[PDB]
This record gives C-alpha cells, sequence and structure tokens, in this order.
C-alpha cells in the first residue's frame, strides 16, 4: 500500500489508466495513444461526442 | 525478428565474387544482438548512401 505516501486529501488524480479500449492486448505491450473511443455505434470525431 | 518485445539480430558476412545474382551456397546464421525493446512494428525501410 502507498496510502500515506502519495494520496492527497484533494484526490491524487495523477494515477490514470485506460478504461475504454477496442480490444484486448497481447502480453508485454503498452499503449499511449489517447484517441476518443467510439463506445457507441455512432462514429464521433473532434474532441467529444 | 521481433517476438515478445525482443528484437533478434542474426548475421553473416561473406567475401564473394559476383556482379548481380544471388549465389547458391550454404552457411548458417549466428545470432548477434538481442534488444528488449517492445514496439509493435509493421513496416521497415533500408537507407542508402
Amino acid at each position: 500500500n502507498s496510502n500515506n505516501l502519495d494520496s492527497k486529501v484533494g484526490g491524487n488524480y495523477n494515477y490514470l489508466y485506460r478504461l475504454f479500449r477496442k480490444s484486448n492486448l497481447k502480453p508485454f505491450e503498452r499503449d499511449i495513444s489517447t484517441e476518443i473511443y467510439q463506445a457507441g455505434s455512432t462514429p464521433c470525431n473532434g474532441v467529444e461526442g | 525478428k521481433n517476438i515478445d518485445g525482443y528484437f533478434k539480430i542474426y548475421s553473416k558476412h561473406t567475401p564473394i565474387n559476383l556482379v548481380r545474382d544471388l549465389p547458391q551456397g550454404f552457411s548458417a546464421l549466428e545470432p548477434l544482438v538481442d534488444l528488449p525493446i517492445g514496439i509493435n512494428i509493421t513496416r521497415f525501410q533500408t537507407l542508402l548512401a
């Protein structure tokens, strides 16, 4: 645990993760692309949809 | 070769005497360099002088 080390009362928002992604990944792979994932059947471009 | 984040470099240098063609012969390939990089690679280009 690292509760007292980095967690702040304002909420340590530096700890990010990929929650939405098109497919499962192969072992030993990393991804840093940040494109907006079409979670619905409609396509969407720009900055949000 | 690129398998599981691992880039394998095998080589053989040979003195020859031929102007255009690929000769018929047999000599195995010793491994030279492994690199534990971890990139998804799809294309490659050689570079001349």
